[PDB]
């Protein structure tokens, strides 16, 4: 984990757009 | 500093909230967003800066940031989800930021029309009932 702060969803999210950037 | 006529005008980050699973809030970080990196500034000491481009799959919620990053380091693999106002500063800025490199954005969302794509099905035929 290393702290950092970006924590983990594990699950896609209500988003209004879609740009995967791969 | 540096002595060879270097500006420092050259700052865009974004006051990002790490949020979890959930989505309370964990703390509060700084989305940067430099020439090649996504620095994501996190307790004055932690940084969690990827290659930009380096993700998966990157969305955005209105006032959400939201941006998946292949296996790699940092926090780990996963989906990402982050609450700021200026969200669509960040987002805007990668989509920009991708052109320049010919990243990879695949967008998914392009307002269609009737159908651009094609499913097996035809030619029909009559069953006779």
């Amino acid at each position: 984990h290393s702290q950092m702060a970006v924590h983990k969803l594990a699950k896609s999210i209500p988003l209004r757009r879609q740009v995967t950037v791969s | 500093m540096g002595s060879d006529t270097v500006p420092d005008n050259h700052r865009n980050k974004f006051k990002v909230i790490n949020v979890d699973d959930d989505g309370n809030e964990l703390g509060s970080g700084i989305m940067e967003l430099t020439d090649t990196e996504l620095i994501l500034y996190t307790r004055k000491r932690d940084s969690v800066k990827w290659h930009y481009l380096c993700l998966r799959r990157y969305g955005y919620d209105s006032n959400l940031f939201s941006f998946e990053s292949g296996r790699r380091c940092q926090t780990g693999q996963g989906i990402f989800a982050f609450k700021c106002a200026r969200a669509e500063e960040l987002f805007n800025m990668l989509q920009e930021i991708m052109q320049n490199n010919s990243i990879n954005v695949v967008e998914e969302p392009v307002v269609e029309r009737n159908n651009h794509q094609t499913e097996l099905e035809v030619p029909r035929t009559p069953r006779t009932p």
